[PDB]
């Protein structure tokens, strides 16, 4: 099994920026897709961003498009997410996820396509 | 994998006839219109004749009456009866699918080596 | 004519146009022409506001197309927009060539053509995976990815998750996933019996398999080809799970030991040059070697044989003679009128123009049953000659004087066999009917002709066992249930014929059931179902049932229908596909009920989800195996499951 340890969540102000990372440890990191998900206290799980196993294509949540930027570093097996202009309405626990399937790109926003999950870092704006 | 095998070309004198054959493979033969195309030395490629999936034929006004195209879905083969050969038919003849809207077969990726037709 | 008005023309698929308008139900395919070709089919909606027009070919995307519908003209362009994709849930063989991952684009009927998609500026990528997410090397070249979808020959069995990604060149990618199964589709044959090759005698590329041949095609008797001839299998019989059967052509492989003598393309063989070559026919993992010879001697007619070769016929009566015409190799030869000169004897036993042996009928090349009419009384031999006067064969004909001294009720299969009993055994598995006739005989006991059955009546003396009716000059007996039945032919209440027919029908059935030993269920969360009482061998489709003892030996498996209205139906899976269909035999039904004293609120009659024990369930489930679930007295056996969830003390 592969474990996901995320770090980079704190207490930012209305209109600032915060960067959070996700270090994995198991097998080949460059062959599976990465996805950032969040769950506000009292609401259901919602997709925020996804990066293709091979880069060159990124997906963004319709409510967060233009503000956030997902990127990856296969050399240091870490998932990155540049949050710009953070607002209070997106206050949620930011969990991270790695895809089960080798080189699959379809259904980047569906929970079924991710077998490994993180405990989530709290980001309170 | 696409395969196109032409045959039937000859060094026949003027006025003669040539039975052109084509054994096709990998081109969804029965689901496509097929046709014979020709290319003169130092000239563009043109569609001489075509036969759609039900046997309905079309010809270039340059070869009407003299050329008749036939197809066989059971053998995936195309035939071209070259009656009354005029020197103006000097070209290497190729068989391929015909896509509506293309006309010259320019959009196609795979072609065979053709069969040389020489009428003195 | 009718006002048909088109307001919009759109190329919705590589081969189809969609028209919008009014009165489109009055348009014929001929009314629509694209780039000079009339459409091949047109399917309008019931309101006539739209119509799908099928073209005689594929269209090149982003190319100007002129579409004419009656006096209206349109210029359109096919913009192929892949919006959705569906990967087929197909099952493949672990060792078979010519297999590809199938998929459908948008709402198209039929599989996407990867080669066409490439010409339409779309690239396709396939990604195979084991269910655990790891790569699977199932594509050509022992690979996990593909650009064509073609599968390798030698795949490790199991289930696979495959993804198809179609991307427009310089545009967006559309992708979806699917689950395929890699099984042993292969025919599990233990032996290859009869291998019948047929000549493609009319050189049309078509040789029927599993049915009557067409055109000039004939089944070879020999293993000789003439150079330039082509041939293919008409049937191959193999022993599959103890039964001989005509194998599916898709399961046969044919290889030549010498390609310069006989070459093979998809089991279609070509005689390349004179000499010898061995054809190895492979079905599953069993093989048969067939040694062929390629000669340079064209098939010529050498033999005309008659069955019977000695005909005794009454004057003015007609009797059948079967003629078999053959070549120098002993193979069928289609003889036309001019091929055989029928030299009639001067005694006049056969009339001038009374016998022309023509054996060119499709499906029956080289064989024909022809009526021979007795002309002048006497004896004589017809000689069958070729153009050069050589004798190819002969038929002796004895024409006898006519009268009627006897009328005997006879089986049509024993016609003209004086004194043979009309009594017969009719097996309903081979045939449902048996035919009789009232045969007329001369005072010299020579079979003349059947009696005209106008004015006669026929009666079955046991309507449940069989029915009997007069069809022309025959009595047709139709068998219904096993037992002995008397058939009576009469005229004005006088007996003209009697026959006893023993109807038999052997059908494999359940003799007994061995249920699993069952114990009282004292705990919660225990699932109870058909598997609690019957030993199952799990399947992805209908499960195999063990312990169902049958009345006959068989290698086929007993299965139970997993779901639907027929759930619980036990059947002998005669084709081995884990689905109840084709020639499978229904053996019975499995049912479940709770006893009258039961307290099981979550009980369900579903055999796979009968009960999951919960606090204070107490009762008894009775599982039954019956020959028919609708006849409670057809019960073969039962097994009860006792439920007593312990919850004490309970103050
Ligand atoms: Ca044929
Ligand atoms: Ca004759
Ligand atoms: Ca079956």
């Amino acid at each position: 099994q592969v474990q996901l340890v995320e770090s980079g969540g704190g207490l930012v102000q209305a209109g600032g920026s915060l960067r959070l990372s996700c270090v994995a440890s198991g097998g080949t990191f460059s062959n599976y897709g990465m996805g950032w998900f969040r769950q506000a206290p009292g609401k259901e799980r919602e997709f925020v961003a996804a990066v293709r196993w091979s880069g060159d294509s990124t997906y963004y949540s319709d409510s967060v498009k233009g503000r956030f930027t997902i990127s990856r570093d296969n050399a240091k097996n870490t998932v990155y997410l540049q949050m710009n202009g953070l607002k209070p309405e997106d206050t949620a626990v930011y969990y991270c996820a790695r895809r089960l399937n080798w080189r699959f790109i379809s259904n980047w926003d569906k929970e079924s396509e991710y077998a490994y999950w993180g405990q989530g870092t709290q980001v309170t704006v | 994998q696409v395969q196109l095998v032409e045959s039937g070309g000859g060094l026949v004198q003027p006025g003669g006839s040539l039975r052109l054959s084509c054994a096709a493979s990998g081109i969804a033969f029965s689901r496509n219109a097929v046709g014979w195309y020709r290319q003169a030395p130092g000239k563009q490629r043109e569609l001489v004749a075509r036969s759609n999936t039900v046997g309905a034929t079309n010809y270039a006004d340059s070869v009407k009456g003299r050329f008749t195209i036939s197809r066989d879905n059971d053998k995936s083969t195309v035939y071209l009866q070259m009656n009354s050969l005029k020197p103006e038919d000097t070209a290497v003849y190729y068989c391929n699918i015909y896509l509506y809207g293309d006309r010259t077969g320019s959009t196609l990726n795979s072609w065979g080596q053709g069969t040389q037709v020489t009428v003195s | 004519g009718q006002m048909a008005y088109v307001t919009d023309v759109k190329v919705s698929e590589p081969t189809k146009l969609t028209l919008t308008g009014t009165g489109l139900d009055k348009l014929s395919a001929d009314d629509v022409t694209l780039e000079g070709d009339k459409a091949v089919a047109i399917e309008a909606s019931t309101d006539g506001t739209s119509a799908v027009v099928t073209l005689g070919g594929k269209v090149a995307p982003n190319k100007d197309l002129t579409v004419k519908v009656k006096n209206q003209s349109f210029v359109t362009k096919f913009v192929y927009e892949v919006k959705k994709l569906a990967v087929e849930k197909l099952t493949f063989d672990d060792d078979r060539a010519g297999q590809a991952i199938a998929f459908k684009l948008n709402d198209e009927k039929g599989n996407a053509d990867v080669e066409y998609l490439n010409l339409a500026n779309h690239d396709v990528k396939f990604v195979a995976n084991n269910l655990d997410g790891s790569p699977a090397n199932i594509f050509e070249g022992g690979e996990a990815t593909s650009t064509t979808g073609k599968l390798a020959v030698g795949i490790k069995q199991g289930d696979y998750k495959v993804e198809v990604q179609v991307t427009k060149r310089g545009g967006l990618t559309v992708s979806n996933t699917g689950i395929i199964t890699v099984k042993n589709l292969d025919t599990p044959a233990s032996a290859i019996k009869n291998v019948v090759f047929a000549l493609d005698a009319d050189n049309d590329g078509v040789v029927n398999y599993g049915s009557k041949l067409s055109g000039k095609d004939f089944a070879l008797n020999s293993q000789n080809l003439v150079v330039g001839e082509k041939a293919s299998l008409n049937k191959l019989v193999a022993t599959i799970a103890g039964e001989d059967k005509v194998v599916d052509p898709g399961s046969i492989s044919i290889k030549s030991s010498n390609h310069g003598i006989i070459s093979v393309v998809n089991n279609y063989i070509t005689a390349e040059a004179a000499g010898e070559a061995t054809l190895t026919i492979k079905v599953g993992d069993v093989t048969k070697d067939v040694k062929f010879k390629v000669t340079t001697d064209s098939r010529k007619l050498v033999s005309v044989k008659a069955n019977p070769d000695k005909l005794q016929v009454v004057q003015n009566k007609t009797l059948p003679v079967t003629f078999v015409t053959t070549d120098q190799y002993g193979d069928p030869f289609g003889a036309n009128t001019a091929a055989i000169k029928e030299v009639l004897p001067k005694t006049g036993v056969v009339a001038e123009g009374g016998l022309d042996v023509v054996t060119t009928d499709s499906g029956s090349i080289g064989t024909k049953t022809i009526g021979v009419t007795g002309n002048d009384v006497g004896e004589g031999t017809v000689h069958f000659q070729n153009g050069n006067g050589a004798t190819l064969g002969s038929l002796y004909v004895n024409v006898t004087e006519g009268n009627v001294a006897f009328k005997n009720f006879e089986l049509v299969s024993k016609v003209g066999q004086y004194g043979q009993s009309p009594d017969t055994k009719l097996d309903l598995n081979v045939s449902t009917t048996v035919e009789y006739q009232l045969s007329k005989y001369t005072s010299d006991r020579v079979y003349s002709d059947p009696e005209n059955l106008e004015g006669y009546e026929v009666e079955s003396k046991n309507l449940a066992v069989a029915d009997a009716k007069i069809v022309g000059n025959k009595v047709v007996v139709t068998g219904k249930t096993p037992g002995k039945v008397d058939i009576h032919l009469t005229k004005n209440g006088a007996t003209a014929g009697k026959a006893t027919v023993e109807i038999v029908q052997e059908t494999i059935a359940i003799k007994s059931v061995n249920f699993k030993p069952v114990q009282t269920e004292n705990f919660v969360e225990k699932k109870i179902n058909i598997g609690t009482v019957l030993e199952l061998e799990k399947s992805n489709l209908d499960d195999i049932v063990k312990g169902i003892n049958l009345t006959k030996e068989t290698q086929h498996k007993v299965r139970v229908v997993k779901s639907g209205a027929e759930q619980g139906k036990l059947y002998l899976d005669r084709n081995g596909d884990a689905v109840f269909n084709a020639g499978d035999v229904k053996l019975g039904d499995v049912t479940v009920s709770q006893t009258s004293d039961s307290a099981l609120p979550n009980f369900k009659a579903d055999l796979y989800d009968t009960l999951t024990t919960k606090y204070l369930d107490k009762g008894t489930l009775v599982f039954k195996v019956l020959k028919d679930k609708d006849v409670i007295t057809s019960e073969i056996g039962s097994q009860a499951v006792h439920v007593n969830v312990l919850n004490n003390p309970n103050l």
